[PDB]
């Protein structure tokens, strides 16, 4: 996997791929590494398929009982120490998550939170998961500004997945991008690289290393 | 280990048991809650039989549950322990996970399910103690209060009274507070709360305490000279 | 979780704690504070296992504030290390120990000083001058016997971390990204913005 | 005394037979289910006038297609919601879907029976469970702390519960609409409360397919409240 | 009287009156018959409203595809020995491979119910119920009531006013017994019984409830429009 | 079955009152009276034994008195084998305070969680009460001395002067017409005996049904000391105020 | 030492149409280098029109089937008769295989059918309940030469549309389900050939509005 | 965690036209050693079913106490014990292989591999395989340990398909297991001479043969053979 997710003037822009494996075996191209926790708050998932998608899923439950309960929406923080609680009690049992608690609310604004199976939670501004992290964190932090718009905003994630992509071979298929906002989520499409790839090498230029 | 259902139904659709423990409320010393438009002061009676008492060591009436959220009682003086501990640990508990401060709701929420499940609970009988439970939300300015008692039944309160003559002062409050004007200041708030005491108390010396909170965990209790004043200007005033 | 470094002085405790948060090959974060505050006059920072070291010091400064709450009055600094020491030390013979370095520095206001503790893992409780857990003592300890005086001012308090800092910048084959600065005192416990 | 779990000589349940005259003294509550939603209203009932009302929630959401409202000791209500929540969630977890509002109501009325000397005592609480589900559609259901459930048309409970009904028969109709049912239910409300019917002492709420469960607003039923008394006064 | 506070206390002339008030809890509800010839088995059951506004109670339970029940007194008490047989049914057929047998169907329900009546704290199950089925030795029924005593029979009824169609039946033996092969005749001989228990209240679309197994079928129940053919 | 022979001992009354508190507060009020007096520089703790015989070992005896620790002593009222229970319980509690912070526990602390046992023991579990009241005497840095007690229903409140047991209606009034804030321990001995001596249903007050202790800063420097009276020293005690 | 799970050899294949559903398995059972038997079926019809299939350890596929089944019968129970959607089935499954996350059932789970809008569905598990509902997928032992068949054959990938450079792609269509039997088929002839846990037979399962129909060929049984 | 200590070598069996045949020697390994020579390890349930087991033999002592109880248990409170509601194969099989997959989920298997083999009260062949894995399944042949190696491919070229079973008679599918059992002896270090041999037959019931000897062998072509490649005395 590869998944980034930063924050900018204009919210939060989350960015994922859609590769599975086992092994060197590519599993699948289509697998959805967002999961829609409700309409203003989104998570990430890498590392162990299911755990991930099986506890982010519980996730999702356990932050409507809270609504139900407290009559509000629960907070980042709150949704993403639920998490962390959680892997933390299975610590040593072999959970393998790497996952960003992504979203909005009026007290705290647009918030991340970096959490992973062996316990670790961060807030922070910018954060890439995954076998092609480093290959994302390398385009993503020689471009990013604060003052980026939307528009470039939503490319540069888009950008930074593609690099991972290509690069790292754990990681592909297609990106799909999110934009979060103080009205909530906003889908951006689901973007083959098998037909992205070409158009950003003719339009940016880029990728000279691959015969064109 | 024990099982008895002691809280059980009468013929009449009753539960003696519960309408016993609020008898024992009746029984305890008054306490009075009244909240102004920036602040809630908890006001509580001190029975004067007992003298040679040391006040710097005898539980206070009022106990701070977190440091923006405040608890006073009547009824049973060891059973009201019991409920502040749980509810101390509870908003320990709540920062912890949600990391954010209890609201004043939740707390009272709480300790009025603690009070609840004493009612259907076998071998345990329910908690003789009425609560006020009074503070500011995080980051909220606006003035809370609410009561609870052993059935488990919880609501908001302008302005609530609770113990012996609690009926008196309740009578009281209810011409005396103004709904479309609350107390728009703290003077005002404490003046109020201690002339709704000084229909029931007796005397205004060492009987009365009054614990003031305000926003942003601002809180802080009354000496005797402070209270005293209020005392000496309410008398004058009366005699027209 | 790297560097954690305390300096008792005359009137105050000063703690510093590497902001780097690393995981593989790659630096996740570099401002993160390794640090609670337990009571208005006691913060401990800490340092070790991913996950554990901030449920450990989250765990130890809910109880402190509930004891806070209860008694209606702030542990010492003395007090609140046993009760960290004996936590560790129930831990270490658990199925699964936390694996968490801490000093605690703290402001006694009864005896008006202050108090710098080393507690390892295994419950192992030190009052000390100055301390360090992990590499960084290899370097810091040596050179505060040497320049390190026992009747010390804050500002000189900070020259002091300011020289072991270098060194171990120099000397240290990790980015630690920098450290953290607190002073505690007798009037509460403060940051310093610019280090 | 006697045991917990005894019968009479009729063949009934002490406990559950004492806990329905506790329910009788409690706060009306009315329901009404139609083709286009099903409507909960409830005498809210203030003991004081210090009291501040809008904080008593005597309607309560269980999930968005599933509403509720109580009658009786209120307090014991409490962990029936709680287990109907989780109940709810839990199956939407494990099934990927909404749950049915007589499948919810039957997790509710298994806790029920399930006391004895397990708690100490029956719910002294009944509840008005209303619903919507793409099989059998808007329903509302009666749970008693018998353990019985019954689907009804409509539904009232509480002390004026036998004259409301009286009432339900006689309006009800299979082709009643929501601004019907909601006037319908302000107006027997009206008629059974000691105190003078007003937004402050009475509230509304519905559940549509649409739009889910919604608790209205003192300014949206204070207008029902005034287009109510227009209409009676009209001929 | 002074015997009758708990199961677990015998009377001077050695009854049970918790029991016996759990066995009155039955006569007050809803009438319902079973009957069965050698290829079929049917229970039908006179359901109960509350009002006109309110439904009217399910009376009949499915156990497996091929027994099922319909229960007379308390209905929760139904749902909790239903579920039992359910899970009977079911661990017959996970573990060995094999159709639970309705025989033995009665003996676990009859070992459960005992329990409760010779243990303190716990109470009798206020319900009877009448199990009908089909296994491996043909169609069958079964009576139980809450006292533990399971009956086997070619017909009977429970609840109020039960005597009606149990004389009936008493009668008609010699007849119903011998409708093989024909569903609908032998309904219909089960509708008349239940017929002879009815005062003032006559058989509607929503009041009736039928259900049915046998050689071929399944077993399964008749609600509603299904049920307009035998009125 | 066993519900026949339940007395149902945490119940409330119609009036809204414990039964077995109340009943358990009528037997306290036979014992023998004990009385607690704090001054600005100690404490006095003074009890009347209960109906001594002559034959009975008054040296190596404890009834009342009993230590909980080298800053906190208890004066019983009640039944000697439920007070025993509860003093090993807090000896312990005292223990595990000094084990987890490495600090002599807060008087009140200690006397908080002894009346929460005695609590719940009113509220849940099916069990009688303990029928004991205790008088709680100690120091420690943060409020310096103080006086307590504790009764059966778990509740307990801070004194200057208090008594327990019998005739506590008598001798709380004697207590409050002579005591006043600026006294001291030697006072304070002296009107402890005084108040026993009028109070007491024996004909004359002997240095053989009494049992006393001081708690002093009279050790050298800032230090505390618990001093449990030897039979002699009452004796001279007793001769020196002028009772005997 | 001993060891718990063992590898039963086959493989299976489920595929999607608009208004129907294929899911396909060979018949042979394996232990190492011997037949255990020639028929021995491993897809089965559960109710609901729902088919599964649970390849990989038997001893671990037949109990999660059995379960499976189990569970079925108990939502109509609990649910008044209420049809299980195959979304829902798919999800109840995900909890039954991540129930067993610390000792897991060692398969690969496809199951088949028709979603609430009548159009044909094919979801597939990881041993642990990760899930994906998908036009196509492959399992077992030649998943690895099957698959990327399917890929090329089912959702046209790597084909362009002739004379456009490379630049259109084949566009996207349903495929009949005598065009998708052909696709099984010849799939599992070529995963028989080049696979030694596969042949003997091959059964396939087809779920239609209708019903489960059945269908067996014959493969090389070397 | 097991290891097997006294062994049971192959179990054999298959189809016929109106039954099924299953043969196992009577021998009891313990390693190398051929310590317990008076073994049964077929052993009947009813007047249906056989059950031959291999693998560890106190694990089949378990199992054949299990078997016993399961007939006892079965007669209670049932007037057609010994009629509609007997115990067919496929109880008996479900039943234990239920067993065996629950030991196996516990990791402590029963260390064996069981065939049941028998008639159904329809006329129905039954004839399944089960281990300590609780792996099952059914073939016109079933084999275990050296018998599946060496039985089933004999077996096989009588009964290789579903159609072969009416056209093979219990004349021609007995001699096909007694050949069996012969090849097995020739060429498998833990089995015996001595072996049991049972059939059941939906017309003749259960027939249960003991101590049947393979016989008819090939030894004298031994004589001819000298050295190991030169050597000519
Ligand atoms: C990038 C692609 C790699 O890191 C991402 O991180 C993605 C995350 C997405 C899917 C949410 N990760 C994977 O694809 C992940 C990598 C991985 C694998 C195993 C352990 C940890 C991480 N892949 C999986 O989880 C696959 C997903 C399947 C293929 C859809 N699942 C497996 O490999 C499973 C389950 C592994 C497992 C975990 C815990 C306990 C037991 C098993 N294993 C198999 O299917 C085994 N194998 C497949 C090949 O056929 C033989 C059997
Ligand atoms: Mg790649």
């Amino acid at each position: 996997t590869t998944t980034l997710a930063f924050r900018f003037q204009g919210g939060i822009i989350v960015a994922v791929d859609s590769r599975a494996t086992a092994g060197n075996w590519v599993a699948s191209q289509t697998v959805k590494k967002v999961i829609e926790i409700n309409p203003f708050l989104l998570g990430t998932v890498a590392g162990g398929a299911a755990d991930c998608q099986f506890w982010e899923t519980w996730l999702g439950s356990q932050c409507r009982l809270h609504e139900l309960r407290e009559k509000e929406r629960i907070s980042v923080a709150a949704a993403s120490k639920i998490l962390s609680n959680l892997v933390y009690q299975y610590k040593g049992a072999g959970l393998s998550m790497g996952t960003m608690i992504c979203g909005y609310t009026r007290k705290e604004g647009p918030t991340i939170y970096y959490v992973d199976s062996d316990g670790t939670r961060l807030k922070g501004d910018i954060f890439c998961v995954g076998s092609g992290q480093t290959f994302a964190y390398g385009v993503l932090d020689s471009n990013y500004k604060w003052d980026l718009s939307v528009e470039d905003a939503l490319y540069l994630g888009k950008r930074s997945i593609l690099a991972a992509a290509h690069r790292d071979a754990y990681s592909g298929g297609s990106v799909n991008l999110y934009h979060v906002t103080e009205d909530g989520w906003i889908y951006h499409g689901n973007h083959d690289v098998g037909e992205l790839f070409w158009k950003v090498k003719e339009e940016e230029g880029s990728f000279n290393n691959v015969i064109g | 280990g024990y099982d008895r259902a002691l809280s059980i139904f009468s013929p009449d659709g009753h539960i003696f048991q519960v309408e016993y423990a609020l008898e024992a409320v009746k029984r305890g010393t008054c306490a009075v809650g009244v909240k102004g438009k920036n602040c809630v002061v908890l006001g509580c009676e001190r029975r004067s039989t007992l003298k040679l008492q040391d006040t710097r060591i005898t539980p206070s009436k009022v106990s701070k549950i977190d440091s923006h959220v405040v608890l006073s009682f009547s009824g049973l003086n060891a059973d009201s322990r019991i409920l502040i501990e749980k509810a101390r640990v509870e908003a320990q508990s709540h920062r912890l996970t949600l990391e954010d401060p209890v609201t004043v709701e939740y707390l009272t929420r709480y300790v009025a399910g603690v009070q609840q499940r004493y009612t259907q609970s076998g071998g345990v009988r329910p908690f003789g103690v009425s609560t006020l439970i009074a503070g500011f939300d995080p980051r909220d300015d606006e003035p809370k209060l609410y009561q609870t008692e052993p059935s488990g039944i919880y609501s908001s309160w302008s302005a609530q009274t609770i113990g012996r003559n609690s009926k008196t002062v309740r009578e009281f409050l209810e011409k005396n507070y103004d709904r479309k004007e609350p107390p728009a200041t703290v003077e005002e708030c404490v003046k109020l709360t201690v002339r709704s005491l000084l229909e029931v108390v007796q005397t205004g010396a060492k009987n009365i305490e009054i614990t003031v909170v305000k926003p942003d965990s601002d809180i802080v209790a009354l000496s005797s000279e402070e209270i005293n004043q209020y005392v000496t200007q309410i008398e004058q005033e009366k005699q027209e | 979780m790297d560097i954690i470094l305390g300096i008792r002085v005359q009137d105050s405790v000063i703690l510093a704690s590497s902001k780097a948060v690393t995981r593989g090959i790659s630096v996740l974060k570099d401002s993160d504070d390794k640090t609670r505050q337990l009571s208005p006059h006691t913060l401990m920072s800490f340092a070790g296992e991913a996950g554990d070291t901030v449920q450990f010091a989250e765990y130890i400064q809910a109880n402190i504030q509930l004891y806070s709450i209860r008694e209606d009055y702030e542990l010492s600094p003395q007090a609140v290390s046993s009760f960290v020491r004996q936590e560790l030390a129930k831990s270490i013979r658990s199925r699964r120990p936390y694996q968490v370095n801490v000093l605690i520095g703290g402001y006694d206001k009864k005896k008006n000083k202050p108090e710098l503790y080393q507690i390892d893992y295994l419950g192992t409780k030190v009052e000390l001058p100055y301390g360090a857990h992990g590499y960084s003592g290899f370097y810091t300890f040596s050179l505060l016997d040497h320049h390190y005086r026992p009747d010390m001012t804050t500002e000189e308090g900070l020259d002091l971390l300011k020289l072991c800092v270098q060194e171990l910048e120099k000397r240290m084959p990790m980015d630690f990204k920098g450290v953290i600065v607190k002073i505690v005192d007798k009037d509460g416990i403060r940051q310093v913005d610019d280090f | 005394d006697r045991g917990v779990s005894t019968f009479s000589p009729e063949g009934r349940l002490f406990q559950v037979e004492y806990s329905l005259e506790a329910i009788k003294l409690g706060s009306t509550a009315i329901g009404i289910a139609t083709k286009e939603g099903v409507v909960l209203g409830v005498e809210k009932r203030a003991t004081s006038p210090l009291l501040e009302s809008d904080s008593i929630e005597k309607i309560v959401e269980i999930d968005r297609h599933i509403g509720c409202a109580m009658s009786g000791l209120t307090a014991d209500a409490r962990s029936m919601i709680e287990h109907a929540r989780t109940a709810a969630v839990t199956h939407n977890l494990y099934y990927d879907e909404d749950i049915n509002v007589e499948s919810l109501t039957q997790s509710v009325c298994d806790l029920a029976l399930r006391f004895g000397e397990l708690m100490s005592r029956p719910f002294g609480v009944a509840l008005l469970i209303a619903g919507h589900d793409a099989d059998d559609g808007y329903q509302l259901f009666h749970a008693e702390p018998s353990g019985t459930f019954y689907r009804y048309n409509a539904k009232a409970i509480g002390s004026g519960s036998e004259g409301a009904q009286a009432e339900l028969l006689n309006e009800w109709h299979s082709s009643l609409t929501l601004k019907e049912a909601e006037l319908l239910v302000l107006k027997i409300l009206k008629q059974v409360m000691e105190e003078k019917l007003d937004e402050n002492n009475a509230q509304l709420s519905c559940i549509t397919k649409q739009d889910g469960f919604k608790i209205y607003d003192n300014e949206k039923t204070a207008e029902l409240i005034k287009e109510l008394k227009e209409k009676e006064a009209a001929e | 009287n002074n015997y009758d506070g708990d199961t677990v206390t015998f009377s001077p002339t050695g009854r049970l009156f918790q029991v016996e008030y759990a066995l009155e809890a039955i006569k007050q509800g809803s009438v319902t018959v079973g009957l069965r010839s050698n290829t079929h088995a049917v229970l039908v059951a006179l359901k109960r409203n509350a009002d006109e506004l309110s439904s009217y109670q399910k009376k009949i339970i499915k156990c497996d595809e091929h027994m099922g029940l319909s229960l007379a007194g308390l209905a929760p008490d139904a749902r909790v020995l239903s579920n039992y047989l359910r899970q009977q049914c079911n661990y017959s057929s996970l573990v060995f491979n094999r159709k639970l047998a309705v025989e033995r169907a009665g003996h676990l329900l009859c070992d459960k119910a005992q329990k409760n009546t010779q243990s303190y704290g716990g109470r009798p199950y206020g319900v009877g119920l009448l199990i009908i089925g089909y296994d491996k030795s043909g169609a069958h029924l079964l009576e139980f009531q809450p006292s533990g005593n399971v009956t086997e029979l070619y017909g009977t009824a429970i609840g109020a006013r039960s005597q009606g169609a149990k004389t009936y039946l008493e009668r008609t033996l010699d007849t119903f017994i011998k409708i093989d092969g024909n569903p609908d005749e032998l309904i219909k001989a089960g509708v008349e019984a239940i017929s002879q228990s009815l005062r003032d209240e006559s058989l509607t679309v929503d009041n009736l409830s039928i259900a049915i197994v046998g050689k071929d079928t399944p077993f399964t129940i008749y609600d509603g429009e299904a049920v307009a053919k035998y009125i | 079955g066993s519900r026949r022979y339940d007395s149902r001992t945490t119940i409330f009354s119609p009036e809204g009152r414990l039964y077995q508190v109340e009943y358990a507060l009528e037997s306290i009020s036979h014992a023998g009276t004990a009385i607690g007096i704090m001054a600005s520089d100690g404490i006095v703790l003074a009890a009347e034994r209960k109906v001594t015989s002559t034959l009975l070992e008054q040296d190596t005896s404890t009834e009342k008195l009993y230590k909980l620790n080298d800053k906190i002593a208890v004066a019983v009222a009640g039944l000697t084998a439920d007070a025993e229970i509860l003093i090993n319980t807090a000896r312990i509690h005292a223990q595990n305070y000094l084990k987890t912070y490495n600090e002599d526990i807060p008087v009140e602390i200690l006397v908080r969680r002894l009346s929460d046992i005695k609590q719940g023991y009113t509220q849940h579990g099916g069990l009688r009460p303990f029928g004991v009241s205790f008088i709680y005497a100690g120091y420690d840095d943060r409020y310096g001395y103080q006086l307590y007690t504790s009764n059966p229903s778990g509740n307990y409140t801070g004194w200057k002067a208090i008594s327990v047991g019998a005739n506590t209606s008598a001798a709380q009034t004697l207590l409050q017409m002579d005591y006043k804030d600026d006294m001291k321990v030697d006072d304070a001995i002296e009107l402890a005996l005084k108040t026993l001596s009028k109070t007491t249903d024996s004909s004359a007050l002997t240095y053989d049904r009494l049992e006393f202790a001081t708690i002093r800063k009279g050790a050298n420097d800032g230090e505390v000391y618990q001093k449990i009276f030897k039979p002699q020293e009452i004796k001279d005690i007793l001769v020196k105020t002028g009772i005997t | 030492q001993f060891n718990p799970y063992g590898d039963n050899g086959g493989t299976i294949l489920g595929i999607a149409g608009e208004d129907f559903a294929v899911l396909a398995g060979d018949t042979r059972n394996i232990t190492d280098y011997s037949i255990n038997s020639r028929y021995e079926p491993k897809v089965f019809d559960c109710g609901d029109n729902i088919v599964m299939s649970a390849n990989g350890f038997a001893a671990d596929g037949d109990a999660l089937v059995k379960r499976f089944k189990n569970s079925v019968k108990w939502y109509h129970f609990d649910h008044n008769d209420k049809k299980l959607s195959i979304n829902s089935a798919a999800r109840n499954i995900q909890h039954l295989l991540y129930g067993k996350r610390f000792f897991p059932y060692y398969v690969h789970t496809i199951i088949a059918g028709l979603d609430e809008d009548g159009k044909g569905a094919v979801y597939s598990f990881d041993p642990v309940g990760s899930y994906e509902r998908e036009q196509c997928r492959a399992g077992g032992a030649a998943a690895s030469l099957i698959m990327p068949f399917l890929d090329n054959q089912v959702n046209f990938k790597n084909q362009y549309e002739p004379g456009t450079n490379g630049k259109v792609k084949k566009p996207l269509k349903y495929l009949s389900v005598e065009e998708v039997i052909k696709l099984v088929r010849d799939s599992f002839t070529s995963a028989t050939e080049r696979h030694i846990q596969v042949g003997d037979g091959l059964e396939i399962l087809i779920v239609t509005k209708d019903g489960v129909r059945k269908e067996f060929y014959e493969l090389k049984r070397d | 965690t097991q290891q097997p200590i006294v062994t049971g070598t192959s179990v054999i069996s298959m189809k016929y036209d109106n039954g099924v045949i299953i043969a196992a020697d009577n021998l009891g390994s313990y390693g190398s050693l051929l310590r317990f020579n008076g073994v049964e390890r077929l052993i009947p349930v009813g007047d249906n079913t056989v059950v031959g087991i291999s693998g560890d033999i106190s694990d089949m002592q378990h199992i054949e106490r299990l078997l016993k109880d399961l007939v006892t248990e079965n007669a209670y409170d049932n007037p057609l014990a010994d009629a509609e509601e007997a115990l067919e194969p496929s109880y008996i099989f479900e039943y234990l292989a239920t067993v065996m997959y629950q030991r196996r989920s516990k990791m402590n298997p029963l260390w064996n591999a069981i065939i049941v083999a028998g008639v159904q009260s329809n006329g129905d062949q039954f004839l399944r395989y089960v281990n300590l894995l609780g792996v099952t399944y059914s073939s016109p042949t079933l084999a275990t340990g050296f018998g599946a190696h060496m039985a089933n491919p004999l077996l096989r070229k009588v009964v290789d398909r579903e159609s072969d079973i009416p056209k093979t008679t219990v004349q021609v599918a007995e001699e096909a297991i007694v050949n069996a059992m012969r090849v097995l002896y020739y060429r498998d270090a833990r089995s015996s001479r001595n072996f049991s041999l049972a059939i059941i037959d939906k017309n003749t019931g259960l027939t249960f043969k003991k101590n049947l000897q393979v016989e008819n062998m090939k030894w004298d072509f031994a004589k001819d053979i000298k050295g190991y490649g030169t050597q000519k005395i």
